[PDB]
């Protein structure tokens, strides 16, 4: 019987990595899809039976497979991920009910016990504190790595010296196949985990705490979107260091090996105005407005599931074309070079207005500028560049359509 | 049971079961096949309903005055009916 | 109606860049990333407070060989290519 559902997980296993390699953007999703339904089948037969020492190995380790490609899939985490791991504890418990904390510390010492599955367990382990990671849990992820490794790494409240300490135990000898294994995913946790705590410690403003961690990422698995923003990061420290020219190493390599490179170039135009190069600011937002029109998953946890999505204060935001259209315009006018700042107002303004054929140009929110604060910006730039008949029409036009703005409206109506 | 062949003097019988964990389990030879897993708690019952080509259902019975009827061919849940005085 | 006619833009509505168009835009970024860079700036902030007797160390010797091992060593510590050193040496 373990035989057949052994077959059927190393079948399925097979199936998922033969999609994962060739295949269409349907036909991968299909196959990806069918072997999801035949694992989810096969936890319920093994769900169905009273605890069996002998199958938990398997139970984990397709369990295991199960979150992964669920995940994959997703492409994020969810909670029915977590009561799966809870339902596999609860099991491995019932063998020899609280919370995950409780079922973490009476499972580890029931695997200090030594039942031979530590190659699952640590996998699950790996599962668990991606989820934590995920959903920002780091205190009881630190918790359980310490219970994990000897308690006598107490003190250690650093993760990051941890998760190196945390050693997988096996070279995981004829078991069943997986999607993959403790260090494939330990390799993953570290460099997510420090990627993240370099981010928040530049957001916070301890630029000096950053490149020890912002370095930790390039010293271990790193697919090269994940060196891309590493590179912007460090950009953005040296820059706050005061340090503009090391800053521009590290942008000009994220510039190289990125196929995205919207990150640099915005550090680069906050670089040239800390120091006033605003010809070469004006020209790196060019190129960027110019780099923001130009545009594969994988069966298994990647590095890009356990990054957060950007703050508006990271160096890692980049808005639309149209918000950036308007960083230029607006960094165009407060230089002086007004003709400059009308031609791309204009060229902001009609496509906000005149786009509703076309895919609708993306408008700010409450942190964005209101409308008709652009409306004004726009007026102002077309008088000071001396199209006083088109800043009416503007006005006019605005009036038509509709405080402060009306009483402004009838300023710069009077200044053209 | 669903089906009797005699190769020898041993014998050969596709059945089905349920258990207490709302499980529906197929056999051919003791070989657990297509497994399905019930809505409903405590299962009493099952019987069979044809209704024409090969759409052939296994009708479970609860003591909780509910029932199911899963596919054959994939078992898989069809439909979900309660309170159920009786199923015939 | 008049100043809507007036307003109307056109070049306003712009879609997808060729391939080439997006390497030709990085290699422009990265050419203006270099021209406002200094190596000067660079000895001032890695190296604690450049001309040949610089990487040479007060007029040790005037061999070729001596020289290029010379900036190597600099470009080592400063993570710059060789070429740039010479010129920027060179120029000065």
């Amino acid at each position: 019987c373990l035989d057949l559902w052994r077959e059927k997980n190393d079948r399925l296993v097979r199936q998922a990595k033969v999609a994962q390699n060739s295949g269409l953007t349907l036909r991968r999703q299909q196959l990806a899809q069918d072997a999801l339904e035949g694992l989810r089948g096969l936890l319920h037969s093994l769900q169905g039976l009273p605890a069996a020492v002998p199958v938990l190995p398997l139970e984990l380790t397709v369990t295991c497979n199960f979150i992964i490609l669920r995940a994959s899939l997703a492409q994020g985490f969810t909670e029915d991920q977590a009561q799966d791991i809870q339902r596999s504890l609860e099991r491995v418990l019932e063998t020899q009910e609280q919370g995950l904390r409780e079922l973490w510390d009476s499972v580890l010492r029931a695997s200090c016990l030594l039942p031979e599955l530590l190659s699952a367990l640590h996998r699950l382990v790996g599962l668990q504190a991606a989820l934590w990671l995920s959903a920002d849990r780091l205190g009881d992820l630190a918790l359980l790595l310490e219970t994990l490794n000897g308690s006598q790494s107490g003190a250690s409240k650093d993760l990051l010296l941890l998760l190196k300490t945390w050693s997988p135990p096996a070279e995981e000898l004829d078991a069943p196949l997986t999607l993959q294994d403790a260090q494939g995913l330990k390799d993953v946790l570290l460099t997510a985990f420090a990627y993240r705590q370099g981010l928040q410690e530049l957001i916070t403003g301890n630029p000096d705490k950053a490149l020890s961690s912002l370095h930790e990422a390039a010293s271990g698995l790193c697919p090269r979107p994940v060196l891309v923003q590493v590179y912007t990061a460090l950009g953005s420290c040296h820059r706050k260091m005061g340090n503009p020219q090391r800053a521009l190493l590290y942008l000009v390599a994220a510039l190289k090996e990125g196929s995205a490179w919207g990150p640099p170039l915005l550090e680069a135009s906050r670089l040239y105005q800390q120091l006033g190069d605003t010809t070469a600011e004006l020209e790196s937002l060019e190129l960027l407005v110019e780099a923001l029109n130009v545009p594969a998953p994988q069966f298994l946890i990647e590095v890009e599931l356990l990054l957060p999505p950007p703050d508006l204060a990271s160096p890692l935001h980049c808005g639309t074309q149209s918000q950036t259209k308007h960083i230029l315009a607006s960094r165009c006018l407060q230089t002086g070079r007004a003709g400059d700042a009308a031609e791309h107002y204009l060229d902001l303004l009609a496509l906000l207005l005149d786009s509703s054929e076309p895919r609708f140009s993306p408008p700010p929110s409450p942190p964005g500028p209101c409308m008709p604060e652009v409306f004004l910006e726009a007026a102002v730039a077309l008088i000071q560049a001396g199209r006083a008949q088109d800043a009416l029409t503007l006005c006019e036009e605005l009036l038509s359509r509709t405080p402060l703005w009306v009483s402004a409206t009838h300023l710069l109506q009077g200044q053209a | 049971i669903c089906a009797t062949e005699i190769i020898k003097n041993q014998l050969r019988i596709s059945l089905i079961a349920l258990t207490r964990k709302n499980q529906l389990i197929s056999f051919q030879n003791g070989t657990p096949k297509n497994v399905c897993q019930l809505p409903f708690g405590d299962p009493c019952a099952v019987q069979l309903m044809d209704s024409g080509g090969g759409n052939l259902f296994f009708v479970v019975s609860f003591i909780s005055n509910n029932a199911c009827a899963v596919w054959k061919e994939s078992f898989q849940v069809a439909a979900k009916w309660e309170k159920l005085s009786l199923v015939l | 109606r008049r100043a809507w006619a007036e307003l109307l833009a056109g070049r306003v509505k712009r879609e997808k860049y060729n391939p080439e168009r997006a390497q030709k835009l990085k290699e422009s970024a990265v050419r203006l990333l270099r021209s406002h860079q200094d190596l000067n700036a660079l000895l001032l902030e890695v190296e604690g407070p450049v001309i040949d007797c610089d990487s040479s160390e007060a007029y040790a010797n005037h061999s070729s060989s001596f020289i290029g091992s010379a900036l190597q060593d600099q470009a080592s510590r400063l993570g710059v290519p060789v070429g740039i050193l010479s010129a920027g040496m060179v120029a000065s």
